[PDB]
């Protein structure tokens, strides 16, 4: 039929900050995993219960691509079964998670002198997120008795911080930009295959 | 809920965020300005310092809202404490509104300080370029006393009320700080709490210093009596066989380096001493390959290599595009992984093995990185200049240099020239250190309020005569403020780390070369491909503050405290012929001129 339009996704203009990830959904078309697994651009490419190079003979009923801006060392946080502040409170991967996940350097477009404070993160949160849940709140974040009276005071800061991406930063405080594959195997029809 | 220890984790994390960052600029600024001096980057540097001090005030008062005897972890109690025990701004606006400009005004005196040949007066000299190479290069008794009067006088005496006030106002902002004196605030730097046994208490410094250097005083007399003899045959109608040591014949301006003695003392003359340079030159070496040879040995070890950053960034070699720059060695830690190395460096083996301490030093910031940021700094203010070092003395042992291929594959280490290098070292390291123990225990006395002002001076050349065997030159009163005559003093620094610094190394030393399984003098041994040695070194390195310092230093030479008998031990051919060829001569100072 029609290819998928992962080119939208990876070699899009402008990436989300963590804590606002963006989803799309890959609706009826078929892609090339290959342009995909025979690039080296690709720092991180780790695929979690399926076979990275049979995805290109494999049908899923829905596929699923996160993406956002993440540092260095915190792309270890986005896989199955992690704890840090990315993945309790930006970003949860499921335990039983069925996908891929793919990340680069991005030194050359998300950090500039005196640095890109664009990107941000979440510090602080009540409860862990959920598999793929997703926390856009701006609310001071009160960790004491003393209510935040909507200003940031003593035990009570605001949850959201800047990445301050400069490039002479180190590779792990460097920006790196993250997509996150999700295949979804249902008894449903599918509609995203590959060489058939 | 939420107790004290929680809400102080979270407070913690979030200081550590605001503080990466704005380290991470003011560090950046810095950087502009050491590498490229502009009126601009100036301001800006002073700019970000504001920034940076105003943040670290703030959160020092926030961070004492939370009950230090409530938290119970040790690592953060380490980090509270540390964020909680500043305020050396806390007193009076008025306190620190002029207190703070006598310090200011303190330091532009030395800084601008000026003394003329009284033969030309006109000919008027300054302390950095001008006197420093008299009192360097200099033969004349008359010159160098013409030097070290006219600075003692000059700017001592205007110090010397300075001084006072400075006393009175550190000791207020002590006893605030809940701390007896200065003396005591100075020494928290090596208060440790933690474990069993592991925990060090500020009372216990005195003891120690004074235990260790008890131990040394022999090896010091005896190259005091060898110095002392030397100089005989320079200096003769000047210095009794029996007595101490005019302070101005000395190395420099003070004696607190007797490194520049041997062309005086030379044990051995006609056999020279091993300089790398003219091999270094002839095989066309540069700025890059001394440190890449530098990389290769941490390597070798089995430590990391240096980051991308590290060769991007760093300033390597002095700038042609124009630009004024700080020529001296510094090791950067710009808290974000950057990390740098800003060295005028020359093709010369002093450049080729500073640049090995130096690297020293950021392998070091590399390998506590992984700590939070209150913690990621070595166990104590000594630690640090202790590693360096280290690498510089593997990195010098003719071994070594001939691996590398900078020494003929044949060369020969002769005792004589053994003895000549020996002694070179002793006249640096030995040499300071009772020089280093005495003044702090001068000032440390002071601000205990043990040595009335009447008798500031009075003590100053009393102890100097007793501890380091130097005399004045000639006799000062109470007018003067002889110890404020040196940028540490009169600039408000801690000096006792230069003295704990060096018995903390050779530990390192004896402990790193008996893990490379070497045999021999400990002066030779070369810890390369070693990586026993790097594991036992990395293993504390990582720990940086978040361990107690008794901690990390056990788990390298496998002992709690200063052990001096290492420094001994790298000693020890030269005392065997240093008590020799005093055999037939006094040993010891008779106190008196
Ligand atoms: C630390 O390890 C390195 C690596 O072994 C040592 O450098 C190496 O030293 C040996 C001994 O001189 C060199 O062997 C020579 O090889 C050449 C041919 O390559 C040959 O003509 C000579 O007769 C001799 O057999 C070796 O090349 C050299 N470098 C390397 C990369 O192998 C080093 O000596 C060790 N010790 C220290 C203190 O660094
Ligand atoms: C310098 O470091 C780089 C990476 O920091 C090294 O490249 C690594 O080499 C080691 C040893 O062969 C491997 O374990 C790694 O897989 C390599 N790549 C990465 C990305 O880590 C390089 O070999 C080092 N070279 C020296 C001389 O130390
Ligand atoms: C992004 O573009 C590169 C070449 O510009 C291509 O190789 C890659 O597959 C693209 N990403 C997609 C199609 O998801
Ligand atoms: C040094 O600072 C000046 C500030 O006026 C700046 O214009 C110049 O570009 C800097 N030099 C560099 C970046 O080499
Ligand atoms: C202290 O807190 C840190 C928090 O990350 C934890 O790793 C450590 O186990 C705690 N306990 C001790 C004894 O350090
Ligand atoms: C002593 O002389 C050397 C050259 O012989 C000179 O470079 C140095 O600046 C002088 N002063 C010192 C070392 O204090
Ligand atoms: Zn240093």
């Amino acid at each position: 039929t029609n290819l998928c339009p992962f080119g939208e996704v990876f070699n899009a203009t402008r990436f989300a900050s963590v804590y606002a990830w963006n989803r799309k959904r890959i609706s009826n078309c078929v892609a090339d995993y290959s342009v995909l697994y025979n690039s080296t651009s690709f720092s991180t490419f780790k695929c979690y219960g399926v076979s990275p190079t049979k995805l290109n003979d494999l049908c899923f009923t829905n596929v699923y691509a996160d993406s956002f801006v993440i540092r260095g060392d915190e792309v270890r946080q986005i896989a199955p079964g992690q704890t840090g502040k990315i993945a309790d409170y930006n970003y949860k991967l499921p335990d039983d998670f069925t996908g891929c996940v793919i990340a680069w350097n991005s030194n050359n477009l998300d950090s500039k002198v005196g640095g890109n404070y664009n990107y941000l993160y979440r510090l602080f949160r009540k409860s862990n997120l959920k598999p793929f849940e997703r926390d856009i709140s701006t609310e001071i974040y009160q960790a004491g008795s003393t209510p935040c009276n909507g200003v940031e005071g003593f035990n009570c800061y605001f949850p959201l911080q800047s990445y301050g991406f400069q490039p002479t930063n180190g590779v792990g405080y460097q920006p790196y930009r993250v997509v996150v594959l999700s295949f979804e195997l249902l008894h449903a029809p599918a509609t995203v295959c590959g060489p058939h | 809920p939420s107790t004290i220890e929680e809400l102080a984790k979270t407070f913690l994390d979030k200081f550590n965020q605001e503080a990466e960052d704005l380290d991470h600029q003011r560090s950046l600024a810095a950087w502009n300005y050491n590498t490229n001096i502009t009126k601009e980057n100036t301001e800006k540097m002073n700019e970000a310092e504001a920034k940076w001090s105003a943040f670290y005030e703030e959160q020092s008062k926030l961070a004492k809202d939370y009950p230090l005897q409530e938290i119970q972890n040790f690592t953060l109690k380490r980090q509270l404490q540390a964020l909680q025990q500043s305020g050396s701004s806390a007193l009076s606006a008025n306190k620190r509104e002029q207190l703070n400009t006598i310090l200011n005004t303190m330091s532009t005196i030395y800084s601008t300080g000026k003394v003329c040949n009284p033969k030309k007066p006109q000919e008027c000299l300054l302390l950095e370029p001008g006197l420093d190479e008299i009192m360097a290069n200099s033969t004349d008794y008359s010159e160098r006393l013409w030097v070290w009067e006219g600075w003692r006088s000059e700017v001592g005496k205007q110090l010397r009320p300075l001084y006072e006030e400075y006393v009175v106002l550190k000791n207020e902002m002590a006893r605030a700080n809940n701390y007896e004196d200065y003396g005591d605030y100075w020494r928290g730097d090596y208060e440790a709490e933690g474990a069993d046994g592991y925990g060090y208490n500020r009372n216990q410094l005195i003891e120690d210093v004074e235990r260790t250097f008890a131990e040394i005083k022999p090896l010091y007399e005896h190259l005091h009596a060898y110095v002392r003899a030397k100089l005989m045959n320079t200096y003769p109608s000047y210095i009794s066989p029996t007595g101490c040591l005019p302070a101005h014949l000395l190395g420099d301006m003070w004696g607190r380096f007797w490194t520049n003695l041997y062309s005086l003392t030379v044990p051995f003359p006609e056999k020279p001493n091993i300089d790398v340079t003219d091999a270094m030159i002839n095989q066309n070496w540069n700025a890059v390959r001394i440190f890449k040879e530098a990389e290769k040995f941490f390597v070798s070890v089995g430590l990391p290599n240096m980051t991308q950053g590290f060769w991007e960034n760093s300033m390597l070699t002095e700038p042609t595009d124009g630009r004024k720059v700080v020529c001296h060695p510094t090791a950067w830690d710009l808290q974000k992984g950057d990390f740098r190395i800003k060295m005028c460096t020359k093709v010369t083996m002093d450049n080729f093995l500073t640049a090995h301490h130096e690297m020293g030093h950021i392998q070091y910031d590399m390998a506590y990185a992984m700590q939070p940021y209150l913690l990621r700094n070595g166990a104590n203010e000594g630690f640090h200049e202790a590693v360096g070092e280290i690498m510089s003395l593997s990195a010098s042992t003719p071994k070594h240099l001939k691996s590398i291929g900078l020494l003929p594959s044949d060369f020969r280490e002769d005792n004589e020239t053994e003895i000549n290098f020996l002694l070179k070292q002793a006249l640096t390291i030995v040499g300071t250190l009772p020089f280093t123990y005495m003044l702090e225990k001068w000032r440390w006395m002071v601000f205990k309020g043990e040595i009335p002002k009447d008798q500031w001076m009075k003590k100053w050349w009393e102890m100097k005569r007793e501890i380091v065997g130097v005399m004045e030159p000639v006799p000062h009163d109470e007018t003067y403020c002889d110890p404020a005559a040196l940028y540490h003093v009169s600039n408000d620094f801690s000096f006792i780390r230069y003295y704990t610094r060096t018995i903390y190394q050779f530990q390192f030393q004896e402990a790193l070369c008996q893990a490379a399984k070497h045999e021999g003098p400990l002066h030779k041994c070369d810890i390369s491909n070693s990586t026993e040695a790097g594991q036992k070194l990395l293993n504390m390195l990582r720990l940086g503050k978040s361990k107690p310092w008794t901690l990390a230093l056990e788990n390298v030479v496998g002992a709690r405290n200063m052990d001096v008998r290492p420094l001994l031990n790298y000693f020890e051919p030269l005392f065997g012929w240093l008590k020799d060829q005093n055999r037939n001569s006094f040993v010891g100072w008779n106190t008196d001129w």
